[PDB]
């Protein structure tokens, strides 16, 4: 976890949080707080990536989260301006494109010949006001593959994490997904980009066909929601998504969708955790697994 | 404040007036020093200077300073760079309102605009 | 139970005797009266509920005792006291109007109104 | 500029917002009167319906229709226009008499034979017996209303005060009144002109009620519409405001670059 | 959403036709002697009635018609460069003749 | 004359002694011109 | 019109005109309702709404990412497909049908699919 | 009066006007005219202020009106840029804030120890296009303690003075108001506020509450018009407002407001110059004075 | 009201208010139209349109940039003529009969010209 431009206090809470979840044993924290000098901040991501490359070059899979490169931009800006390099757009120096590209492109999953190493890089860019035309954000978007845009209005309206699917893409993400969560979740992204379209003209007239989709869509939106700092099991995610995709959320009233999830997971564990073990190991839903789940989902839905 | 906190163990509360005028003042000193003014005039050293001020303010294991700052968002814009830097440092916001005072409510503190990242 | 009504306002839409001027002469309705339809002519109408009497000046319409003993009186507009000289001057002008001439019918109606007024 | 073109547009949206706010309030004011009228009108009609019910009367076919003479009413005009077209599949030859410019135009396009009589100036004012009566009289003279053994009138029934449902009802015909199962329980003369009079009297009285219902739906619908307008305009304010704010900062930045460049030289 | 009165729609209807009249395809210059008729027709509202779609057809055909009969008229427009009474009348009659057919 | 036209004219006259409301007077003054519509076409918008 | 022929050029003229109108009425559409649009214009808008959706054609390299099988539609087919839409032939079926599909024929088949 | 950048012809008109209104018997005009050199223009408010110090220091009172500091700013800009000193926002000097702030704090009502004296000040700032965001205005707005915001639209709409009283604010404000005038003007603040809110409802079918507001508001707005270069005695300001407060002006139609004012004043002098003198000398309204005043107004209102 | 005196001033003050009203109301006319806008206001609007085009008078040096010869209308006469308009003494004169002509005498003459 690379912390750039963050308060020494805030980081101290983060560290303590990590030690509360006893996550320190699998994690490193590199720190370049706001107090720490701007040239140190400029050099802070680059140094962190060296540490990561040793893990990567141990052929081991890793992750590095650079939160936030936007504060690196301000740092490089400060340094650059104090080096009297003529300002670029938005006063961010002209070599800023190079700066970010140099940082970002050092992470990747190495060829099997060169080992199994991967350095997963998810850089967390802090948009003030969701300015997705802004120079620092756009440059990052162009460098990266995916985006995970998070909408404040939705965040406020209790979608935590708020995922504005309209501005979230992940270019090669889908072929990394486990087949179980590819099958069960298949086309749901399309479906909720029909919920988006449907609700566009929902608020003009409406028809029952659109309304049926809207009823499904709204109910699916309820299903998406999560409570922060509570993670889920992959196995557990397969049935919930199975239920919703297979339209069992017209079968659950919109209000009770949250209830349905907790109860459904409890039902599944008590009724037969054998199924969940099977989809967990097989990592695919065979016809048998699919049927067992179809049966199980119908069984819970009924009760 | 730090003498109180560190060397008298005190819990203290330090008011600052406009931190707009803190920023504004720093911006001028830079311009006088001849440093290239950055976006919306602001000093290139804006972040770091605010950082020192707002990292010195902390809870030590001796005492704690706590600081109430007054933020006059310049040009009524909360999209300006100076507000952004301020909001980064802020942990809570107290949003006094005169509409609220006009409802005879003293304190004048606006209930639905007062939000804090200390609520959890 | 009388239902006396105008589009402008309802009047009684209990009432013991109602005296109505109809194309069938004058009709008075008292308790059970056999169910009728009557064209109301431009009229002076008296409504008595108990011995209390309220006097209405009525612009003609339709009257219908319903077979449930509900006296539906419907007319375009009306009290007698509200209607109650300048109009007599106007009516004189209306006599002048007959000389030239729908206007013929209008002026004739004005003469009918003059009679209706004279009744007051 | 960017800045100025943004700003003038933002001002436009602001002015629009203010107007839609103003209209919405004024609509509420107008609505109170409209509804008050509708009560009195409906009570008046009900007495005539009392006769027709007991009479069990049971209704070329004529179509009469009622809508506003002017827009910003909502979808009153076109929901009725669509429902007329639907009932013009239920009779492929009827003469449509259009009371209201808004319904007039739409039907006039679809069948340019059927429009036979039309009015203009009704909708501006709240319904009045005088207007309804004169239209009724003109319906008799121009269109020979009694001849049609079917007449149906269209209006928008204001189902709920957030809704308007385009509605129709059948106006009873004088031939019908004569031969209606009950017409004998009621007693009147053998020298009666009661068919030729009662038809005419309810031609207007029913028509006025329909106008009152329609006008109330028009005013109700505009209140709903202007409220929704205010919301949509607000969103546009917020969007141009962000654009304005960003653009303002950008102008400062662009000026600064020129200054730096100058200083460097 | 302003419901136009007929007088404004006389202007509107006339105006629309002028717009169609102006259009010219790239690399297709015209002779001024034969631009004067087209404007005469438009301004004297002879095209106002003519259906919007077939204005282009009218333009093409009108020019052909003027080439056919009133080629004397075109020669005069070239020669004198100001419309005389005779030309105005000739042009008026010709334009009238082509409104239908 | 139409029976209901007859009643109408009488009602208009009857609001004339006088003490009357503006709304009554408005209810007794017409504000329209009926546009007769031929078959598309339309004879003159005679003041109703 | 001397390159891709008069018919192509004519087809393009109408496409541009419809879309330009559609963009023009974006203000009115937002400020008021879409029903408050003039009826003649409302047809144009409905056509343009269809045209907008129609133009999305699945791509073969995108086929992986979208998941929707790619569509390569012949140029000769394209002129026909849009021509038909301009003649309003297949304007009688949902916008959802027009969305993310190939040729005009594919829209028809997808209408049947949608109908189910 | 500190005539900054004001053409010599303009200041000649000023001089003539002052002499006409017999006011040079207390006025001083420090003049740095349009052609006067940019150092002179720069130092012109500073120079003027010093003159003010003599009065202030002697415990005398004075009012220094800096008109307009906006043109003073331009002169400092000329100097700094020509002296090659580092430029700043809107090509205005970096320490322009420092200059203005130094100047504007000189004004002061001195301590009791140093004797009661004053140096009231009234800086005038010119809005380049109503741009309150503009650098020289924003700075000054911050420094100042109150604003009067004059709006051109009002001028065109025939409200002269054309003060937009919404955007006028006063820091100390009503604390240093005439006590009498304070008493009879709480209502006035509230009435105008309502009139502003109900302004847009005047484009109509009027509600009774709104139309009542409109009548009170329109008459007041007309009342607050004052022909230029005519000041009105405070002992006669207080009566005019009292009438409006008692709503007796409501009856008086808009055209007759103007006539009413002068007539009311003449009536007040004939009927009760005892009241006027009492208002002047007592300086504080009493229930008896307010009683008598209301009566007098009613009688006048009848005529 | 001193320099050119009270009468000149008063006439011009009424004009300024009238024109400003027309401009302020233009937005109301744009959406609301003639409806919840006063009859009195409508007459003021009509007068403003007349005044707007009464201010239109040709220039002699725009006989080549127009063709109508300009009018050097005496100042006193202009004050009077505009005064008449405000009183509504010529509200029977077409709006376009104020357009691009001189003084009141001319305005009446163009009213007659248009009348024919």
């Amino acid at each position: 976890y690379v912390a750039v431009g963050q308060k020494r206090s805030t980081v101290a809470q983060l560290v303590q949080t990590l030690e509360q979840h006893d996550a320190m044993k699998y994690s490193i924290i590199v720190a370049a707080t706001a107090s720490e000098a701007a040239p140190l901040q400029y050099l802070a991501p680059f140094t962190a990536a060296s540490i990561g490359e040793w893990f990567r070059d141990n052929g081991k899979h890793a992750l590095i989260v650079y939160d936030d490169l936007s504060k690196q931009a301000v740092a490089y800006r400060q340094l650059s301006l104090l080096l009297r390099r003529p300002p670029g757009r938005e006063a961010y120096p002209g070599d800023v494109f190079y700066l970010h590209s140099r940082l970002l492109e050092r992470a990747a999953k190495l060829s099997e010949k060169e080992g199994s190493g991967s350095l997963t890089a998810l850089p967390v860019i802090e948009t003030q006001g969701g300015d997705v035309s802004a120079y620092i954000p756009t440059n990052v978007i162009s460098i990266t593959d995916g985006q995970i845009f998070l909408e404040a209005e939705l965040f406020y309206k209790g979608i935590r994490p708020a995922i504005n699917v309209g501005l979230s893409v992940s270019r090669v993400g889908s072929a990394a997904q486990v087949k179980a969560l590819k099958q069960v979740a298949g086309s749901l992204k399309l479906f909720l980009a029909q919920y988006r379209e449907v609700a566009a003209f929902a608020q003009s007239d409406l028809d029952a066909s659109t309304k049926q989709t809207l009823v499904r869509g709204e109910r699916l939106t309820q299903l998406l929601k999560q409570n922060q700092y509570s993670p889920l099991a992959t196995e557990e995610q397969v049935p919930l998504i199975y239920a919703g995709v297979n339209g069992h959320l017209d079968g659950i009233e919109l209000s009770r969708i949250g209830e349905f999830e907790s109860s459904f997971l409890s039902y599944l564990k008590s009724n037969h955790n054998e199924l969940l073990t099977e989809i967990r190991e097989k990592g695919e839903l065979s016809k048998e697994l699919l049927a067992s789940l179809k049966s199980a989902t119908e069984s819970f839905v009924a009760t | 404040a730090e003498y109180f906190r560190d060397e008298e163990g005190q819990d203290v509360l330090l008011f600052i007036d406009n931190i707009f005028r803190f920023t504004q003042a720093g911006s001028e000193v830079s311009a006088l020093l001849g440093r290239i003014p950055s976006a919306v005039g602001y000093q290139p050293t804006l972040a770091t200077d605010m950082g020192l001020l707002q990292e010195r303010i902390t809870t030590t294991k001796k005492g704690s300073v706590t600081s109430v700052q007054a933020v006059y968002v310049p040009a009524d814009d909360l999209t300006d760079p100076a507000p952004a830097t301020t909001f980064a440092h802020l942990d809570a916001t107290t949003v006094l309102s005169r509409g609220i005072s006009e409802l005879g409510i003293y304190p004048a503190v606006d209930p639905l605009d007062s939000k804090s990242r200390l609520l959890d | 139970k009388l239902q006396f009504a105008l589009p402008h306002e309802t009047l009684y839409s209990e009432v013991t005797q109602v005296n109505l001027p109809a194309k069938s002469g004058r009709i008075g309705v008292l308790a059970n009266h056999v169910p009728t339809v009557e064209q109301l002519l431009p009229g002076v109408v008296e409504v008595m509920e108990g011995s209390n009497s309220k006097k209405f000046f009525i612009s003609g319409g339709f009257a219908t005792v319903q077979p449930d003993s509900q006296l539906c009186v419907t007319a375009i507009e009306a009290p007698l006291e509200s209607f109650s000289e300048n109009i007599k001057n106007l009516l004189a002008e209306a006599k002048k109007n007959v000389s030239s001439s729908r206007e013929a019918a209008e002026a004739a109606i004005q003469v009918e109104v003059l009679e209706n007024l004279q009744s007051v | 500029a960017t800045l100025k073109e943004v700003e003038m547009r933002l001002k436009s949206i602001k002015n629009i917002e203010k107007i839609t706010k103003t209209m919405k309030i004024v609509a509420s004011t107008r609505l109170s009167k409209a509804e008050k009228a509708k009560i009195s009108a409906k009570k008046m009609d009900e007495a005539e319906q009392l006769f027709y019910k007991n009479a069990e009367t049971k209704n070329k076919e004529l179509i009469v229709a009622i809508t506003s003479d002017k827009g910003l009413c909502g979808s009153i005009h076109s929901q009725l226009a669509k429902a007329v077209r639907r009932h013009l599949n239920d009779q492929p030859n009827a003469d449509i008499v259009t009371i209201g410019d808004k319904i007039k135009m739409q039907l006039l396009r679809t069948h340019p034979n059927n429009i036979k009589l039309s009015i203009n100036g009704i909708g501006k004012d709240a319904p009045t017996f005088q207007e309804s009566a004169l239209i009724a009289d003109k319906l008799l003279s121009v269109m020979k209303a009694g001849t049609y053994p079917k007449i149906s009138i269209f209006y928008n029934d204001p189902v709920s005060s957030l809704s308007f449902e385009p509605s129709e009802k059948p106006i009873f015909n004088a031939k019908t009144i004569e031969q209606s199962p009950s017409f004998g329980k009621f007693e009147i003369d053998t020298d009666a002109n009661v068919p030729r009079d009662l038809f005419e009297y309810t031609l207007a009285n029913q028509m006025l009620t329909a106008m009152a219902q329609g006008y109330a739906a028009e005013i109700s619908a505009r209140r709903n519409a202007m409220d929704n307008a205010s919301k949509n305009a607000g969103d546009m304010i917020n969007r141009y405001s962000i654009l304005y704010n960003r653009t303002r900062q950008a102008v400062i930045t662009n000026e600064l670059v020129d200054i730096i460049t100058g200083a460097s030289s | 959403g302003s419901d136009l009165d007929a007088s404004t729609k006389q202007t509107l209807v006339r105006g629309e036709r002028l717009t169609q009249l102006l259009k010219q395809n790239q690399y297709s210059p015209l002779a001024t002697e034969e631009q004067v008729p087209l404007i005469y027709a438009g301004v004297n509202g002879h095209l106002d009635g003519i259906e919007l779609s077939r204005i282009g057809e009218f333009e093409s055909s009108f020019l052909s018609y003027l080439k056919s009969n009133h080629n004397e008229l075109l020669t005069e427009i070239r020669e004198k460069g100001e419309l005389s009474k005779e030309l105005l009348a000739s042009l008026k009659s010709a334009t009238e003749s082509f409104v239908a057919t | 004359i139409s029976y209901a036209a007859y009643l109408n004219v009488a009602a208009q006259a009857i609001r004339s002694t006088e003490l009357q409301t503006a709304s009554v007077l408005n209810r007794s003054q017409t504000d329209a011109f009926y546009t007769q519509y031929k078959n598309a076409s339309e004879p003159t918008p005679i003041t109703k | 019109a001397a390159v891709v022929g008069q018919e192509h050029y004519d087809v393009a003229s109408k496409v541009q005109e419809t879309l330009q109108t559609y963009k023009s009425l974006q203000d009115i559409i937002a400020i008021l309702g879409m029903d408050e649009l003039s009826e003649q214009d409302k047809l144009t808008v409905e056509r343009a709404r269809k045209i907008q959706r129609f133009l999305s054609q699945p791509f073969a390299v995108a086929e992986v990412f979208t998941g929707i099988p790619g569509k390569l539609v012949r140029l000769k087919d394209t002129v026909a497909s849009f021509k038909a839409v301009l003649e309003g032939k297949y304007d009688n079926i949902p916008e959802h049908a027009f969305y993310m599909v190939g040729g005009i024929e594919d829209v028809v088949a997808k209408a049947e699919k949608l109908a189910a």
